[PDB]
């Protein structure tokens, strides 16, 4: 199967989101369950993103103020502004990291059911607003080629 | 909020320029 892009359907994007969230929560010791080189590369890119982010800025969760009623709008506002003037792989990694932070904060704030919702919101946003761009810019394959090297 | 998205965006943009 070398003729088409890796993870080229919404079903694959869903799997990518669920595995990402499981990883980000596992880094905190929180167990949760709802292309392999793709999952691996995204783990690495998000971790390296976070390292850099934290060198410059305070904890991402400091800015959130989650409640069950407002979490969806909070997510939508941030992600809309992130992509308002365009998409690139760096912004996509930022999107995954933001989603991860939202999930971690939900669990910290004893709102663990929100994790399942956030997973849904990320999957829908990916499929509605990023997937076209991903296919048009080389698939997850291009991401693996660009972000594969560990620096 | 807006501040958060700007931080995510600029960090993202840096990371995508570095990949180039």
């Amino acid at each position: 199967g070398s003729m088409a892009h890796a993870g080229r359907t919404g079903y694959d994007n869903r799997e990518i989101v669920m595995k990402y969230i499981h990883y980000k929560l596992s880094q905190r010791g929180y167990e949760w369950d709802a292309s392999e080189v793709v999952h691996l590369t995204l783990r690495q890119a998000g971790d390296d993103f976070s390292r850099r982010y934290r060198r410059d800025f305070a904890e991402m969760s400091s800015q959130l103020h989650l409640t069950p009623f407002t979490a969806r709008g909070r997510f939508a506002t941030v992600v809309e502004e992130l992509f308002r003037d365009g998409v690139n792989w760096g912004r996509i990694v930022a999107f995954f990291e933001f989603g991860g932070v939202m999930c971690v904060e939900s669990v910290n704030r004893e709102m663990s059911p929100l994790v399942d919702n956030i997973a849904l919101w990320m999957t829908e946003y990916l499929n509605r607003h990023l997937h076209t761009w991903i296919q048009d810019n080389g698939g997850w394959d291009a991401f693996v080629e660009l972000y594969g090297p560990s620096m | 909020m807006e501040n958060l998205s700007r931080r995510l965006k600029v960090t993202g943009d840096l990371f995508d320029i570095m990949s180039g």
